[PDB]
């Protein structure tokens, strides 16, 4: 069965939801992201020092 | 009618409060094609409830349960299935009537 939902991207706070159907009982479903990371794609130009 | 399926296996259950006059066994069943149940016979202890599983057609169910020389009359309203293909046949009287 196919759901979906929107999750805040807030770290530390968590987020609930039930999935229900007319004939089968309330099934919850809990996320929590306690960390989320942000990594950019990069390459080194060159490095550069005290002459 | 505490759940309903509609579906082709018994995925209604309907529960009956009774007052019977003596403890024991009898008999249940639905006079028309709306609902097929799974169970014969129920066993009753005076004032109660009892169990009936059924499979049905109808998405706006109602039909009389006869049972132990009486008969009441069960409505609800029903739910779809989850899976669109199921491996058995059906057990449940094909109708006409799947109206709003």
């Amino acid at each position: 069965y196919e759901h979906a939902t929107t999750m805040p991207s807030q770290a530390g706070i968590s987020y609930n939801t039930i999935v229900n159907r007319a004939g089968y009982a309330p099934l919850p479903i809990s996320i929590t992201p306690t960390k989320i990371k942000l990594i950019p794609t990069v390459n080194l130009e060159y490095v550069t020092c005290h002459y | 009618l505490n759940e309903c399926v509609y579906s082709s296996d018994f995925g209604g259950i309907a529960t009956v409060k009774y007052s019977a006059s003596k403890s024991g066994k009898c008999a249940v069943h639905v006079p028309s094609g709306t609902a097929t149940l799974k169970e014969a016979a129920v066993e009753l202890t005076e004032q109660g409830s009892a169990t009936i599983h059924f499979s049905t057609a109808n998405i706006h169910p109602e039909f009389r349960l006869q049972i132990c020389t009486s008969y009441v009359t069960c409505k609800g309203d029903c739910h779809p299935p989850k899976d669109h293909i199921v491996t058995h046949p059906q057990y449940h009287a094909q109708t006409f009537t799947a109206a709003v």
